[PDB]
């Protein structure tokens, strides 16, 4: 009987616990003796599982926490709109896209910062944005700032509502464990209402607002002169005139004469030649189909009527010879452990954000997106990152489940058991495959560097000398361009020009063109696949042995987060699952960093540039295929040559990127102090300094203590990532903008 | 193997025996302390040197000390 | 019935007997190979193993080498004859350290009866293998360039 | 031994509270060596607020 | 009082894991654990895996004494049982280990004289110039 | 159904020869005689460190010292006139 | 070309070959 | 430009000497570890207990001091 | 509100209500007295 279950007024709402830091744990509530206290209370702030054993209280905490998050995000979205309304060039940008640089930030005039307000066009002085909002706005049919203001105020209200919601569903009406466990209902409602009705109603916006307004703009008519989007609704005469099938109304819909809607619901593909973005008509039909798919999909699982599948039944059904009892027991786990769910969800979200980057790379869905190289590089790099992080996080929490929630006695599961029983083979094989991959990828580059140094170019791995052709990839590319003829007849052009031909260009710039694949590409992909396999090695090893190993059989009792178990057994540094996540972050950074470098060099050399007399001049003149085969080529043709614009960014609008360039190196290097050292030194240092304080009667009551080993590692990895990422960030953006 | 010693500052709170993963220490009667008992290390050939014992000691300064010494197959935590 | 089971009855031994490891076949093929045979003297095993690698090393140093674009197979010939002679140093030096007093193997069979111990591991054992790896290797190398060349 | 609750300086050099002040909790009247049980306001590294000391390793000041 | 006899009794249910024995058990010293489990209830394999206990006498096979004292403390704390455990050698000999004198080491038992027990404060150690020209260390004086 | 026996000291730990079948010689009468006699003088281990090392150096010092363009591009040498340096040098 | 044809490959291989050989036997035995 | 760099070098000097001198004087004993002299010049640590004792030995002090050598010169 | 004010007098809150003050002060003084290398 799936039903609404709630506790009434479980927690009073006075500031009695605000004024008591570390209320949430009996340990911290006692107060600080040492400075370590300060760290601990922030470390364990959101760690609800260690606070209480009650799954109810945890469950109430988690989403109210999520209502708070959503409030924050709305406020963030509110921000962008408002600035896009108040402090921007958008209207100027809604009249000559080609010759205005998108800007939605102004600096105040003090302290020389004025120079950051650069010559961005439309008679406006400011910071060029690379978020890609201006194109979203054109895609949504936004024409005037007023509209942006109104959207902003709405987001602020929504922020208020989400904050209210979060206080409410903890302090007045907190749902019961039973509630949260209605997985079938949750799944159905999220699939059908959220995604389904979401893309359906959106598709409503697209068919009634986006499509018409876009055609008039692409026609060239002044945006001020364009009819307002409500008058499109009440005067369909304008819609009839733009697409004829509106004359027949919703009659063709009910009568199944859908072919009459071929005016605005297309399958053409390729790019809109006047704008370098996907057809909005393709997108409208995309969302229409997707809405139906999700809507019917969201009616799979059993709720308050006999009809529908039960998750536990499907799970208990699915067993075979090699696995024994199979999926049995998994439902119960995945209805009692937030960690396990978090682990799943982070892996697939993360994977999703990376596929989003690519698919946005290959199929620019917004107007004048493709030709704003700054925006395109920013978005692909960004989304590639957040994915990166989320995937490592999936590994982290998987291990946390493995240590804190796994209990075979109470909640048995055999798939898991069988995995545990042969972990050694898995990890050893991953080890092997990784050494393989490392040698046969890096080794190729070292081989090339050596042959190139020894004067033997004919012996190199390159299109000229050695051929390592991506035959499969070329096949699939072959199949993709020929598909509109044979296997997808109703489709006019290809999904993407990076498979097909037809080089489409806007404003003298290349929007998209066929991407050639040679030996250099063979190289970098196998480097990737190496990096991913190593990251998986570290993280999987971390999760599978989180509980026990040959060295430390009782690791499970010691925790998820802990430094070591001493210098015994020869020495046991970095045994914990946390330490695996630790090292996993570095390799992830490594992998992701070569990807975006791959992306940037690839794009500037083989794709992007200007279009002259029946011909193309690329930004870096197709050096990739010949230069990216050696380490020296990256060192010189990518790093050294490209860093030019960042290193001389001084005295300009882009100088902030030079400052951040240096600052990010600083902070990166600064991490190494924490990573390379240990708190034994620091604590003795602190002993001497404390002496000095006491000598002058200026010693603190909160006894000054060096960071824990774990915190040293966390600070280390954090500053390492922030430094690295911020440096690449200042690099690309100054580079691609200039 | 590693050397493990117990000094006379021992209170005999027994945490160091109860903490050990390889059973090196034991409690013996004595005449020095309020608890009438003291810690002892008769099995140091099985000592790994992981220093849980030390971490467990309440005395100031610690009344167990582990001096990492000549290393043998057991002290190196080997199962292979 | 479970496809995968404990190791020869014992479930507390570091292994899992899959249809990959233990089966009607695999237990018959691996015993057919030179090294795993128990009853044979230590001379003939090393030759049957040693020869084989002389052909696995032979193909390689012909077509990928520096003189691949030309003395291409004379080049590839004695280079396969080399990893042979180094293995012989590796296997003679491997032997020099290990065996001081008597052999050391899992004495019994799967049936469990105390079968005679193999000379695979002994003082006079690895010598005739190290010899087999040489005479097999050096001669076995020659026949990948009496057939591809001469 | 010292009177209960008296402020006492530590003179054992290997202590975390060496040359520092503590209060006497109870001096055990027996044949024990370290009878003077002292408690301090500030903990050591090992999360301990209290220790045992001998009669020559305290000075009431 | 007498140390345990070393009989043949059946090990508890287990599909098998890779974490278990290797070459060390064959040519070095492996380890054996003994206890009387009341009912059939599941336990954590310290070398990885789920395994069901059987009623009556149960014995396990491990290659390190940590894998015993991780399990024993997991058998002693959770189920509240009491296991004995001892070594094995590859010529067929045994070394009785735990509990060595029937009593577990944490609570006091007569007839266990003190070993490696220094009878001074640690700061009353001599400086390591006064232990050169020897094979001695800093604590044993 | 008990894997715990002090008298059975080999079955206990699991030292089972996994695929070590005790079958007869499938190897031929004429051919096994060809390759016993042929590989019996090189048999001894002391003779290998005398043969393989010194005759192996005699294999490197033969095909190593034997000096023209025919086989390698260094004994070939410089076949063009010297290039001009940075500080007006030869 | 007389001297360095001999002394380079002997110092390159034949010195480390018997050094790695005779130092291995010193370690293990 | 000469002015700044010499003070950078002075930073180099004083800090490296801080590591080395501190390592020398606390080689014998500290409040965290009064009996350090019983262990000697290189040791991994003294365990994870009472806070954690990584890179506690004078050995490790010199190790840390090398990095500043390198940076300074 | 005895409780609410104790929270406002918490370390992280005071720091921020202190730094926005001594930041403004220094931005402010750099406005009406712009670009100093003396005084
Ligand atoms: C030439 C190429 C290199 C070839 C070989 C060296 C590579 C391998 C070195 C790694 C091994 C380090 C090590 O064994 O690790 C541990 C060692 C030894 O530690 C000792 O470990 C000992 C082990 O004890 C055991 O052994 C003892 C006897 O040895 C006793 O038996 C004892 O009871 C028993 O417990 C003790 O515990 C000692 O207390 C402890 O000090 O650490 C140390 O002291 C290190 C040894 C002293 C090194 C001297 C300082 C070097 C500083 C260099 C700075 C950079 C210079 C670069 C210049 C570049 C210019 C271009
Ligand atoms: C996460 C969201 C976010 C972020 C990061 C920023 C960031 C910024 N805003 Mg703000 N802004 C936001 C949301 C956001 N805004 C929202 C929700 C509103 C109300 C709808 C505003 C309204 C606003 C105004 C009115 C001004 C700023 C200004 C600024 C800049 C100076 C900050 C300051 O005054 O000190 C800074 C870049 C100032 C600026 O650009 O100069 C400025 O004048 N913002
Ligand atoms: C002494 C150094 C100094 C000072 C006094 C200021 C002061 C200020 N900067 Mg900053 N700024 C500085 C250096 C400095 N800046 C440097 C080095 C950079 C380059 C990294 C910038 C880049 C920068 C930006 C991009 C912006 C500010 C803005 C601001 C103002 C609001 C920031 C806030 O609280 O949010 C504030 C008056 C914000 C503004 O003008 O509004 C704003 O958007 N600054
Ligand atoms: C049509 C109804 C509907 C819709 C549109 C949504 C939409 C949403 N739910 Mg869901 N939810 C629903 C029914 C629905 N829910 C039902 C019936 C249940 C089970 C009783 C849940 C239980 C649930 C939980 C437990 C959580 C959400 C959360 C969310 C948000 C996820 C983040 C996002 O996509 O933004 C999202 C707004 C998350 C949130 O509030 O943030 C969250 O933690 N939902
Ligand atoms: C929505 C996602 C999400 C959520 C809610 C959590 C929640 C949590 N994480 Mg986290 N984690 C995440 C993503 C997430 N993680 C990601 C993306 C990563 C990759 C960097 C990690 C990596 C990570 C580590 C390494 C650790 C946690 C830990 C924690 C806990 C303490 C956090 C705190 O209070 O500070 C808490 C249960 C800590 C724990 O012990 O649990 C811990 O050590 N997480
Ligand atoms: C250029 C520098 C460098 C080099 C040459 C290597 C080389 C290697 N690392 Mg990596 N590693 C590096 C930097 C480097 N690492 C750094 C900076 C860190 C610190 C985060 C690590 C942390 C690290 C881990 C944690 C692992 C590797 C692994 C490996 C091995 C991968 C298998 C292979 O290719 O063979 C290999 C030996 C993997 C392995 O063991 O295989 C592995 O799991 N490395
Ligand atoms: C896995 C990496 C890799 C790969 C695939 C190759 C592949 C090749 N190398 Mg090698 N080489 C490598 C790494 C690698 N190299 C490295 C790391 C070095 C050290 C710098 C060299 C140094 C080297 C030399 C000196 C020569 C080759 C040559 C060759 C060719 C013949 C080798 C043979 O048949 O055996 C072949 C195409 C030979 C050739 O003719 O080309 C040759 O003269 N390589
Ligand atoms: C230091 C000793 C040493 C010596 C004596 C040699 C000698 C030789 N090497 Mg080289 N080589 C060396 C180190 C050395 N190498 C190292 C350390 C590497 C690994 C990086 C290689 C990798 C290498 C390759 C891959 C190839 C050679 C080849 C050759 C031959 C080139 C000239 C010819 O055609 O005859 C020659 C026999 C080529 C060959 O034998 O043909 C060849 O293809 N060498
Ligand atoms: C806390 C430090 C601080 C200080 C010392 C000052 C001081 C001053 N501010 Mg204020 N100001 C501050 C923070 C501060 N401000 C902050 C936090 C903001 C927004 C984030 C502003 C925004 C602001 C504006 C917009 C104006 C002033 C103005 C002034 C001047 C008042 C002139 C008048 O009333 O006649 C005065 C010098 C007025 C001015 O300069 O004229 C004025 O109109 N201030
Ligand atoms: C330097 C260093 C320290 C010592 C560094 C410390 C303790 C960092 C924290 C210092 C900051 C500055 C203290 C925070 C002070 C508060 C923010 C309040 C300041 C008051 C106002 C100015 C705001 C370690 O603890 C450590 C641990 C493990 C490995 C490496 C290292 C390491 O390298
Ligand atoms: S811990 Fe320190 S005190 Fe408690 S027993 Fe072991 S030694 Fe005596
Ligand atoms: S972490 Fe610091 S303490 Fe724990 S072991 Fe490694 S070094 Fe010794």
């Amino acid at each position: 009987k799936v039903k609404i279950a709630v506790d009434r007024n479980p927690v009073e709402t006075s500031f009695e616990k605000w004024a008591k830091p570390g209320h949430f744990s009996r340990t911290l509530s006692k107060g600080p003796n040492t400075t370590t206290w300060i760290w601990n209370l922030h470390a364990d702030a959101h760690d609800f599982d260690s606070h209480t054993s009650d799954l109810e209280e945890i469950s109430r905490k988690v989403f109210s926490a999520h209502f708070g998050q959503l409030g924050i995000i709305f406020i963030w979205l509110s921000g962008m709109y408002f600035h896009g309304a108040r402090f921007s060039n958008y209207e100027a940008w809604l009249s000559d896209p080609t010759h205005i640089k998108p800007s939605a930030q102004v600096v105040w005039p003090i302290v020389g910062q004025e120079i950051l307000n650069g010559d961005v066009g439309g008679g406006f002085q400011g910071i060029q944005i690379t978020s890609g909002f201006f194109q979203l706005w054109r895609a949504s049919g936004i024409t005037s700032e007023l509209q942006l203001y109104t959207t902003a105020i709405g987001g602020l209200v929504m922020a208020a509502a989400m904050f209210f919601a979060g206080w409410f569903h903890y302090h007045k009406a907190a749902p019961k464990l039973e509630w949260f466990q209605n997985v079938e209902s949750m799944l159905n409602h999220h699939l059908g209402g959220l995604l389904g009705l979401g893309s359906l109603a959106w598709a409503g916006h697209q068919i009634h607002v986006s499509l018409p307004v876009n055609k008039l703009l692409d026609a060239g008519v002044d945006p001020k002169e364009i009819p307002l989007p409500h008058d499109l609704l009440l005067n369909r005469a304008i819609m009839a005139d733009l697409y004829p099938s509106f004359a027949k109304g919703i009659a063709p819909f009910f009568t199944l004469n859908w072919s009459e809607y071929s005016d605005f619901l297309t399958f053409k593909g390729g790019l809109n030649p006047v704008t370098g973005g996907l057809w909005l008509s393709d997108t409208a039909h995309h969302h229409v189909a997707i809405a139906v798919l999700f809507l019917v999909a969201g009616h799979m699982y059993r709720t308050n009527w006999g009809i529908g599948h039960s998750m536990k039944e499907i799970l208990e059904a699915h067993r075979g010879p090699f696995t024994g009892e199979g999926h049995v027991g998994l439902y119960e786990i995945l209805t009692t452990s937030w960690h396990a769910q978090l682990a799943i969800n982070l892996a697939l979200f993360g994977s999703l954000s990376i596929i989003v980057a690519h698919h946005m790379y290959a199929m620019p869905p917004y107007p004048y997106l493709a030709t704003d190289y700054g925006t395109q590089l920013s978005l692909f790099t960004h989304h590639t990152w957040i994915g990166g992080f989320c995937i490592v996080g999936a590994g982290a929490h998987a291990a946390i489940f493995m240590v804190r929630d796994y209990d075979p006695t109470n909640n048995y599961n055999n798939l898991l058991d069988r995995v545990i029983r042969h972990r050694d083979a898995i990890i050893s094989h991953l080890n092997w495959v990784c050494i393989f991959l490392g040698f046969h990828s890096f080794g190729l580059y070292i081989h090339n560097d050596t042959m190139s140094a020894l004067g033997r170019p004919q012996d190199m791995f390159s299109d000229t000398a050695i051929q390592l052709q991506p035959v499969f990839a070329q096949w699939i590319q072959n199949t993709h361009f020929l598909a509109p003829q044979l296997t997808a007849p109703n489709a006019l052009a290809a999904t993407s020009l990076t498979w097909g031909g037809d080089l489409v260009a806007v404003g003298g710039k290349v929007a998209m063109m066929p991407i050639s694949l040679g030996t250099s590409d063979f190289m970098v992909h196998h480097i990737h696949a190496f990096t991913i396999h190593v990251t998986v090695l570290i993280l999987l090893k971390g999760v599978l042995f989180a509980r026990s190993s040959r060295l430390i059989p009782d690791k499970a009792n010691l925790g998820f987060r802990f430094p070591c178990d001493g210098p015994g057994r020869g020495g046991t540094c970095q045994v914990s699952a946390w330490d695996h996540v630790f090292l996993g972050l570095f390799w992830m950074y490594n992998s992701l960093s070569i990807v975006i470098f791959h992306f940037s060099w690839k794009m500037q050399s083989d794709v992007w540039g200007t279009v002259t007399a029946s011909g193309v001049s690329h930004i870096t003149g197709g050096n990739f295929a010949q230069s990216a085969n050696t380490i020296n080529g990256w060192l010189r043709d990518f790093l050294w040559a490209q860093s030019s614009q960042v290193i001389q960014s001084y005295g300009s609008a882009l100088s902030a990127y030079g400052l951040i360039f240096l600052g990010a190196h600083f902070v990166w290097a600064f991490s190494l102090m924490f990573l390379f050292s240990g708190r034994g030194y620091w604590q003795e240092l602190i002993e001497s300094i404390v002496w000095a304080h006491n000598k002058l009667k200026v010693a603190p009551a909160i006894q000054p203590r060096a960071l824990s080993i774990t915190q040293g590692r966390a600070v280390g990895v954090a500053h390492y990532l922030l430094g690295g990422i911020a440096t690449t960030w200042s690099f690309f953006l100054a580079r691609i903008i200039s | 193997a590693h050397i493990v010693k117990i000094y006379d500052t021992c209170i005999g709170c027994t945490q160091c025996v109860r903490a050990c993963p390889l059973d090196v220490l034991e409690m013996v009667p004595w005449d020095g302390c309020k608890a009438s008992q003291m810690a002892s290390a008769p099995r140091t050939e099985d000592c790994v040197g992981c220093k849980r014992c030390e971490t467990a000691c309440p005395t100031d300064f610690l009344s167990v000390r582990v001096y990492l010494g000549s290393e043998s197959t057991r002290s190196m935590g080997l199962s292979y | 019935a479970q496809v995968i089971s404990p190791v020869n009855g014992d479930p507390f031994v570091g292994m899992l007997e899959t249809p990959v490891t233990s089966a009607p076949i695999v237990a018959t093929y691996l015993s057919n190979l030179p090294a795993y045979r128990t009853g044979v003297a230590p001379v003939l095993r090393g030759v049957e193993i040693g020869l084989a690698h002389g052909f696995l090393l032979a193909g390689p140093f012909i077509k990928l080498g520096p003189l691949r674009n030309v003395t291409a197979e004379i080049a590839g010939s004695l280079s396969a004859a080399g990893l042979v002679l180094i293995l012989a140093l590796c296997l003679s030096i491997y032997g020099s350290a290990q065996f001081q007093s008597t052999p050391s193997i899992g004495v019994k069979t799967l049936s469990g009866r105390s079968v005679a111990r193999d000379p695979l591991f002994s003082a006079d054992g690895w010598s005739e293998f190290a010899a087999g790896f040489l005479v097999g290797g050096e001669a076995g190398v020659a026949w990948a360039y009496v057939c591809t060349q001469i | 031994g010292p009177k209960r609750g008296s402020l006492v300086k530590i003179l054992r050099p290997e202590s975390y509270w060496f040359n520092q002040v503590g209060k006497v909790v109870s001096v055990d009247q027996s044949g024990v060596r370290y009878p003077v049980v002292v408690r301090f306001e500030n903990q050591n590294y090992a999360g301990v607020t209290t220790n045992n000391y001998a009669l020559d390793e305290v000075v009431a000041a | 009082t007498v140390p345990t006899l070393n009989p043949d009794t059946p090990s508890p249910i287990f599909g098998g894991s890779t974490g278990g024995l290797l070459r060390k058990a064959q040519t070095e010293e492996f380890y054996v654990i003994t206890w009387e489990a009341k009912k059939e209830q599941i336990f954590e394999m310290p070398t990885g895996g789920a395994a069901i206990m059987r009623q009556g006498p149960n014995l396990l096979k491990f290659g390190k004494k940590e894998q015993c004292l991780a399990l024993t403390t997991q058998l002693r704390n959770k189920f509240k049982l009491t296991p004995c455990f001892y070594r094995v050698f590859p010529d067929g000999k045994v070394q009785y280990l735990h509990p060595a004198d029937g009593v577990y080491p944490e609570k006091v038992n007569a007839g266990r004289v003190g070993a490696n027990q220094n009878m001074r404060r640690i700061g009353q150690n001599v400086n390591p110039i006064k232990v050169k020209f020897s094979g001695r260390m800093m604590s044993p004086a | 159904s008990r894997y715990f026996d002090l008298q059975d000291m080999e079955n206990t730990t699991g030292s089972w020869d996994m695929y070590g079948v005790d079958e007869k010689k499938r190897y031929p009468d004429n051919q096994a005689k060809f390759f016993t006699q042929a590989t019996d003088i090189i048999s001894r281990r002391e003779s290998l460190r005398a043969l393989v090392a010194l005759s192996g150096i005699a294999a490197i010092v033969t095909y190593g010292l034997k000096a023209k363009d025919a086989d390698l591009p260094i004994t070939k040498g410089p076949q063009t006139t010297g290039e001009n340096g940075k500080g007006g040098s030869v | 070309s007389w001297a360095p044809s001999v002394f380079v490959p002997l110092t390159g291989l034949v010195l480390p070959a018997i050094a790695m050989a005779t130092l291995f036997v010193y370690i293990e035995k | 430009g000469d002015f700044l760099v010499h003070h950078a070098i002075a930073l180099g000097l004083h800090t490296t000497t801080l590591i080395l001198v501190k390592g020398a004087l606390d080689a014998r004993g500290s409040k965290l570890m009064p009996d350090k002299k019983d262990f000697g010049y290189s040791f991994p640590c003294d365990g994870p207990g009472r806070g954690g004792t990584c890179d506690i030995s004078a050995y490790d002090a010199f190790y840390l001091a090398v990095f500043w050598m390198l940076n300074t010169i | 509100m005895k409780d609410f004010t104790t929270y406002l007098s918490t370390a992280p809150v005071i720091a921020t209500i202190w730094f926005t003050f001594t930041a403004g002060l220094l931005i402010e003084i750099n406005r009406y007295f712009p670009d100093p290398l003396v005084f």
